[PDB]
Parts: C-alpha cells; structure tokens; sequence
C-alpha cells in the first residue's frame, strides 16, 4: 500500500516523458522564429560584353 | 575557354601593350575606330571531341 501511494505521487509530479527528437525540433523551431534577413540590391548577373 | 573568347578580355588586353600606345595618333575618334578593329584581330575556334 504506501509505496504503491508513493509512486503516484512521484510520477504525478514529473510530468510526461519525451525522447531526444521532441528536444532537437523545438531547438530547430527557435531559429525559424527569428524570420529571414533580406538584403535588397544584390547582383543577379555579370558582364561578358560590357556596352560601349 | 570562357574568358579566352570573352570581348572585355580582348580589349583590355590592348589598351596595356606598347603595341597600340604608339598607334594613337591623339585624336579622340580615331583611336576608337583604331581600337575596334584590333579587336576582331583575334578569333576563337571551338573544338569538337567526336571528331578529334
């Protein structure tokens, strides 16, 4: 009987248990949360025959 | 290849030889027509490997 009370108590207060996948999505999740940098004004081409 | 058949590579190539400096007779619109012509002084062939 007590020690059976005892387990109740103990897992009551821990909480559920996750594994090492549910740990490394939400360090990923951190950094989309940040958003993008954008730089405007960056060159999408070059010049082989520059006009005369 | 890319920058031996390049137009910009021809002409930058003259402007730095003593070959042309002494061809300039020092008027503005002559050396332009002068220099246009060394350009087309030099051609690329391209090369085909199923005939070697």
């Amino acid at each position: 009987r007590p020690m059976l009370q005892a387990a109740l108590e103990n897992l009551q207060a821990v909480g559920p248990a996750f594994d090492l996948d549910y740990d490394q999505n939400r360090a990923m999740l951190n950094t989309l949360n940040v958003g993008p940098t954008l730089d405007p004004r960056f060159q999408t081409y070059r010049y082989l025959r520059t006009p005369e | 290849v890319m920058q031996l058949a390049s137009w910009d590579t021809r002409r930058e190539f003259w402007l730095q030889t003593d070959y042309y400096k002494q061809r300039m007779v020092g008027n503005s619109k002559a050396d332009a027509a002068l220099l246009d012509e060394m350009i087309n002084n030099i051609q690329f062939i391209p090369g085909d490997f199923t005939r070697a």
